[PDB]
């Protein structure tokens, strides 16, 4: 059946936009990752390096 | 390598409508790699144009683009370790023209690639 979408109907019957995300656990090498850090550099110091 | 009429490679375990296969093609523009799935002929010729390779798509997990591979010897080298397969390159020109020379070559990696597929058979296209 068909949705009754009118500018001047009640906003429990307003439309809404719904998108779920979900992600898979991991079984396989991993495609999906985000920025960490974006530090800058030093030199000729003692300093702890990742 | 010489005069060629070489270049395509068809990789897989099934043949008929299960699981992906690979699939490498030199065109002087783009080093593809397709795992899409197809089905195919016996000796599909393309180029001079007829494309008639695949026969149908179902769902596929990945798309490459990169840079094409180029008396010389083309030699590769590939071999799949828990789910990541490689692929290796040498081109050397020779003296000798009977066959393979004596000497040392390594063989620098060129691609690193995390499918995941088992794969049991091959097969090469002109
Ligand atoms: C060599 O092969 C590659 C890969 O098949 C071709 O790359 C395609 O180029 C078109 C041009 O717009 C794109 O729309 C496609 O998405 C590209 N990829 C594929 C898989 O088709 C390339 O065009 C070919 N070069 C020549 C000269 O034919
Ligand atoms: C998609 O891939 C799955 C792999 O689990 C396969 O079973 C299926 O036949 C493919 N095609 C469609 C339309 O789902
Ligand atoms: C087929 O691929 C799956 C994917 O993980 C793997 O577990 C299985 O061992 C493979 N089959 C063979 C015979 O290696």
């Amino acid at each position: 059946q068909s949705y009754g979408f009118q500018p001047t109907y009640g906003v429990g019957y307003q439309p809404y936009r719904v998108v779920v995300l979900s992600f898979e656990l991991l079984h396989a090498p991993a495609t999906v990752c985000g920025p960490k850090k974006s530090t800058n550099l030093v030199k000729n110091k003692c300093v702890n390096f990742n | 390598e010489k005069s060629n009429i070489i270049r395509g490679w068809i990789f897989g375990t099934t043949l008929d409508s299960k699981t992906q296969s690979l699939l490498i093609v030199n065109n002087a523009t783009n080093v593809v790699i397709k795992v899409c799935e197809f089905q195919f002929c016996n000796d599909p010729f393309l180029g001079v144009s007829e494309f008639r390779v695949y026969s149908s798509a179902n769902n596929c997990t990945f798309e490459y683009v990169s840079q094409p591979f180029l008396k010389n010897l083309r030699e590769f080298v590939f071999k799949n370790i828990d789910g990541y397969f490689k692929i290796y390159s040498k081109h050397t020109p020779i003296n000798l023209v009977r066959d393979l020379p004596q000497g040392f070559s390594a063989l620098e990696p060129l691609v690193d690639l995390p499918i995941g597929i088992n794969i049991t058979r091959f097969q090469t296209l002109l």
